């Protein structure tokens, strides 16, 4: 495999192990995420600042899983994106906007929890629904502008006899695509860990952890960060391996990249398991 | 008691500048809107400037725009600049409050004498002077170019009485409602475009000059004034 | 003390029992007649058109 | 429009005044103060026929205490006015029985199934002096234990705590000797715990 | 002595019951069975009076049928221009715990009261332009639950100390006291001619008070719980009392007994307000179930539901001209229906 795009050499593979392993996992994730967050949105529709942030996160995950069946069709036909130009530019943009929105609203929910537990009397805890709504709309605008630059590109890309609709192609140059993919994990992970640790310590130091409700309110803040870590870390370490190999050995011979590329596309499904495991923040530990 | 007293009169050279200040006491000055109304030495009233409560909106007459400015410690100010020869007049300070059932222009100041070295609603009073005797009944008529009966049902004609040597006092507001403290003998009539103030069993205390004012839209143009003279 | 309270209660009952009472038929018929006579002047039971409704 | 423009100006101005007043008042912490007569409510009020309001400021919170016990009328027709109080402060005089019935009535009320009560056991030293001459049997005939402060006071506190049934509330008991000024700090701690619990509830986590 | 008085009182009660049963030769439904039903009387929210930041406990229309006064536990009594939703006045109460309010028939004065045991008469036509207290009426031993002007000079108030009183606002002292209720007098309603009035009390009884001589004239019973609201039928010869027993009943003054009972098996919430349409055919009642129902007063069946509130409705009132009905609720919104 070899390719040339954006005035730079690239190489992307089409191994059948993806066909062997991935489609059942992707279909199960799609069905489970639909059954979860569609019902969650139905409940939300039929408010407080935390509630509308949670609704925004649900919207992001719902849009992601709505994009997903097009990726089902893409994988099922071996990266022969027969849909063409405009559906490719729409799909890539919307997927990459939905992930960054899901990550960012997870982080904002964690920050809201931190301000609700660590600084209860701070004025941020009594903001009106209008202020929360405008903050959510501004954050949506940031997420949309952070990716709309990728919509302009003239998709799709021809490689051999297959018409690929992808952006994670491996090669020796840099796009904002990679730096922001690796910061949207690292920085939100830092904020998540800081907020969760502060909430846990504040609850325990105050000697009310012994309460049954505040005995699950801690477990359920720990497992949020654990779910975030499991869901995103493998793809980010595998792409770090991609970067390491590119910097140390270059792309003069891409034969050594088959296994790691397969691992990369097999681990990104964990960013979708984020979407199927999403109702841990909506359903469980809540009375409603 | 309720008092509006102003200061800052006297001689001024043409083209100069002067401050006219209105001092209010005995009422909630902050909640009232305030107007300036000036009277030529031998003519009728003319509206000058309006500043609303909280200084939200300010309006000026056509012949005043750009030269004067109105500002409001419970005091109101008129900064007058580039005085013409025609700006000589007695300047009254008028309060007004607007809400459903309110009575704008209810109280008028005493006035300061100041002397120097086309789409608006024109309003006319047909008779310059009406001779009358005590005990009889008189009738002052007033008209407007544009109908004052607004869509919401209110007609915005106002009637004022100015006794000789005294400031104007509100008699009828919105063309039918008798002002507070005014004797019942007065009454407002007419609708649409022609209005009439009826005085029944007139007394010597009602001798003076009667002005009709519209409030539908700025500028608030007064009538020429009908003088009710004794005998 | 209870004697005076009981006397007051029995006096109230005595002044209350002597009140003249008309039959339920007459009172019900008069209420129905009042409701009928003013039916045409009730904007809530006869819906008011938007042309004259002040809350349109 | 006509001078109705100025009427709308006035309406908007007083609407702005109403929000500003609401914003200013939102920082207050409302607390309902209850108890029997001479139970120590006025004692803590001094230390720190209509309704009586007592207000004090502690660490940037404006606590408002309503001593509604002065109402000589049935509670159930006006107790719904205080359904939005942050917490209920219940005062008990250990040196003095109907307080248990009152506490059962108020803790299990329809409007207060989600409002946590703060319980103050005043007159601790007077109770300690009293127990040296008589044991709780006079106040609690079913009491079967040693005549000791540590056990008798704990038994009384248990009797009070036994009256709640709704799991969604907590009882913050404390014991005041009528000489300590720490009651303001105790109320602050209880109120802030209640507030963070309510925030965790309002974020769907509690 | 005591036994003789008690026995004579019991005999008087038996005599009254026998007379009332002898008067009841028919029923309201048995006569109005031939009356055509009013059908589904539906109406929509025409205005939403936003601005209260706390639970609303009372609302009263002015006699001019356009201005409405609303009182809320936030400590503000706001006068609304219902045609344009504009707020005319915002009156800061001296105490936040308001339970009632009233609008003078002339529109000059507004009254307020609550747990203060004090009724405050505000003056709206002050020469100084601001709204200020004219008189503060004190003397009740319990919370004032309702107050109604007879005119600008005198006001009648009901209180939780079982006493209704008639005040002379010019001097600020009670002119006449009405005694006889066992529990709190939670409601009151002056007759259209203002010659006499009724009061609904928590001992499940409504008494007909006459203003002038200050003595009870008739007493009505039949409710099994506290009466939360009461209202005269427009003819002035009947009144409807809404109780906490999830039912409201129509009483006749001349027949001295109940006529119809408005209840439904799917209703368990207690009444909080009761009012009649201008003709008296529709009886709109507020419920603790966040809804308000319209009852055909002559047929005793529902004609519609004014379900538009997220919390219990605490006050309701039909305009003097009958053009609209306002409902106040604990959700801090007052909605105009038509
Ligand atoms: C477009 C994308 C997401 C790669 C990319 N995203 C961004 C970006 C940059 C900044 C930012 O804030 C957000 N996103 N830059 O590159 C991509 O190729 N995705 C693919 C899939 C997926 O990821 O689901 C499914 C299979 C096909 C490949």
């Amino acid at each position: 495999h070899f390719l040339e795009i954006d005035k730079k050499n690239c190489c992307v593979f089409r191994d059948d192990f993806i066909v062997k392993v991935l489609p059942p996992v992707l279909g199960l994730e799609f069905i489970f995420g639909l059954l979860g967050n569609g019902l969650a949105l139905w409940i939300f529709c039929f408010w407080k600042s935390s509630r509308i942030f949670l609704f925004n996160l649900a919207v992001a995950d719902f849009l992601l899983i709505i994009c997903l069946p097009f990726l089902m069709d893409n994988y099922v036909r071996r990266w022969d994106w027969k849909f063409g130009d405009i559906p490719c530019r729409l799909m890539l943009f919307m997927l990459a906007m939905n992930r960054q929105g899901s990550i960012i609203f997870l982080t904002v929910v964690a920050v809201d929890r931190y301000f609700r537990v660590v600084h209860p009397h701070h004025a941020l805890n009594k903001i009106s629904n209008r202020t929360a709504a405008i903050i959510s709309c501004l954050l949506w605008g940031i997420t949309i502008g952070l990716t709309v630059h990728l919509l302009k590109k003239k998709m799709p890309i021809q490689n051999g006899g297959a018409n690929l609709c992808s952006s994670f192609s491996i090669c020796h140059t840099f796009q904002w695509h990679e730096a922001m993919f690796l910061l949207e994990f690292f920085l939100p992970l830092g904020i998540i860990l800081f907020c969760s640790a502060r909430i846990i310590w504040s609850l325990r130091q105050r000697q009310m952890d012994r309460h049954a409700k505040i005995k699950r309110a801690i477990t359920f803040i720990m497992v949020v960060a654990i779910v975030f870590v499991i869901c995103f870390l493998p793809s980010v370490v595998v792409r770090i391996r991609i970067f390491w190999l590119l910097h140390t050995s270059g792309t003069q011979n891409c034969e050594v990249y088959r296994s790691v590329d397969l691992a990369f596309f097999i681990t990104l499904s964990f960013t979708y398991m984020n979407s199927m495991l999403d109702p841990v923040v909506y359903y469980f530990s809540s009375p409603s | 008691d309720v008092q509006l007293v102003e200061s800052g009169g006297g001689l001024v050279q043409p083209g100069g500048s002067r401050k006219l200040s209105c001092s209010a006491s005995g009422f909630a000055f902050s909640s009232f809107g305030m107007h300036w109304v000036r009277q030529a030495p031998e003519k009728g009233l003319e509206w000058v400037a309006y500043i609303s409560s909280g200084s939200g909106t300010i309006y000026y007459a056509d012949t005043v725009k750009g030269r004067f400015t109105i500002s409001r410690k419970n005091t109101l100010f008129l900064q007058m600049t580039s005085l013409r020869s025609e700006d000589t007049a007695m300047y009254y300070c008028v309060r007004s409050i607007y809400y459903y059932g309110s009575s704008p222009f209810d109280f008028w100041g005493q006035g300061t004498t100041l002397t120097v070295s086309g789409s608006d609603i024109v309003m006319t009073q047909a008779t310059s002077s009406v001779p009358v005797t005590p005990g009889e009944s008189v009738s002052i008529s007033c008209r407007s170019s544009k109908s004052l009966l607004h869509s919401n049902g209110n007609t915005y004609l106002y009637w004022f009485l100015q006794r000789p040597g005294q400031s104007p006092q509100l008699l009828i507001y919105r063309m039918s409602n008798l002002a507070s403290g005014v004797p019942d003998r007065f009454s407002g009539s007419g609708s649409g475009t022609a209005f009439t103030l009826t005085i029944s069993r007139l007394e010597a205390e009602d001798v003076g000059v009667y002005y009709c004012m519209q409030h539908l839209e700025y500028p608030l143009t007064f009538g020429a004034g009908t003088k009710l003279e004794l005998k | 003390a209870s004697i005076a309270q009981a006397r007051k209660l029995v006096e109230q009952l005595k002044m209350e029992a002597n009140i003249d009472r008309i039959k339920v038929s007459k009172a019900a018929a008069d209420l129905m007649a009042y409701c009928e006579a003013h039916a045409k002047e009730d904007p809530l039971l006869t819906p008011v058109p938007a042309s004259e409704n002040p809350f349109r | 429009s006509a001078e109705e423009r100025a009427a709308l100006e006035r309406s908007k101005a007083i609407e702005k005044n109403l929000k500003e007043d609401g914003i200013s008042a939102a920082k207050d912490v409302k607390l309902l103060l209850l108890g029997a007569d001479n139970s120590g409510k006025s004692t803590i009020v001094k230390q720190m026929t209509g309704i009586v309001e007592t207000h004090f400021t502690f660490k940037n919170l404006h606590f408002r205490l309503f001593d509604v016990g002065g109402q000589r009328s049935e509670r159930k027709k006006w107790i719904h006015c205080f359904e939005d109080v942050t917490a209920i402060i219940f005062c008990v005089d250990l040196s003095d029985h109907e307080s248990l019935m009152l506490f059962d009535s108020i803790c299990n009320n329809k409007f207060f199934i989600d409002t946590s009560i703060i319980l103050f056991l005043n007159k601790k030293d007077l109770f300690g002096e009293k127990i040296k001459k008589s044991p709780l049997t006079i106040c609690f005939p079913e009491y079967t234990g040693p005549n000791t402060y540590e056990d008798a006071a704990a038994y009384i506190q248990a009797q009070f705590e036994s009256k709640n049934r709704s799991p969604n509330k907590e009882i913050y008991c404390h014991m005041t000797c009528a000489t300590d000024t720490n009651n303001a700090q105790v109320i602050f701690d209880a109120v802030t715990d209640i507030i963070i619990a309510n925030n965790l509830r309002g974020c769907g986590l509690y | 002595e005591l036994d003789q008085l008690r026995q004579e009182a019991e005999q008087l009660k038996n005599q009254i019951r026998d007379a009332r049963k002898a008067c009841a030769d028919a029923t309201l439904s048995q006569i109005t069975n031939n009356i055509d039903p009013v059908g589904r009387i539906q109406m929509r929210t025409r205005r939403t009076l936003r601005g209260h930041l706390a639970k609303i406990y009372a609302m009263h229309w002015g006699t001019d049928s356009r201005l409405l006064v609303s009182a809320s536990q936030d400590g503000k009594l706001i006068i609304w221009d219902s045609y344009t939703t504009n707020k005319v006045h915002a009156i800061p109460l001296r105490s936040s715990w308001v339970m009632t309010c009233a609008y003078a028939p002339s529109g000059n004065y507004v009254a307020c009261g609550g747990l203060d045991n004090i009724c405050s008469i505000y003056n709206l036509k002050t020469r100084e332009g601001n709204v200020r207290v004219s008189r503060e009426l004190a003397g009740h031993t319990g919370y004032l639950s309702c107050c109604r002007f007879l005119d600008d000079n005198q006001i009648v108030t009901s209180s939780g100390d079982t006493t209704c009183a008639l005040w002379d606002i010019e001097t600020g002292q009670q002119t006449t006291t009405f005694t006889g209720h066992t529990g709190d007098v939670m409601s009151l309603s002056l007759a259209p001619d203002t010659r006499l009035f009724v009061s609904g009390a928590c001992d499940a009884s409504a008494k007909l008070w006459d203003v002038r001589e200050g003595m009870c004239r008739q007493t009505f019973t039949g409710h099994e719980s506290d009466i939360n609201a009461i209202c005269f039928f427009p003819n002035g010869n009947a009144f409807a009392t809404g109780s906490d027993d999830a039912t409201c009943r129509l009483f006749d003054l001349r027949a001295d007994q109940e006529l119809m009972t408005y209840s439904h098996d799917n209703i368990i919430c207690g009444i909080t307000s009761v009012s009649f349409s201008k003709s008296g055919r529709l009886l709109l009642a507020g419920y603790d179930d966040f809804n308000c129902n319209v009852w055909d007063a002559l047929k005793a069946d529902r004609a519609g539901v004014l379900a538009g509130h997220d919390n219990r409705v605490s006050c309701l009132g039909v305009t003097d001209d009958g053009m609209a009905v306002a409902t106040g609720s604990w959700d801090s919104f007052l909605k105009i229906w038509n």
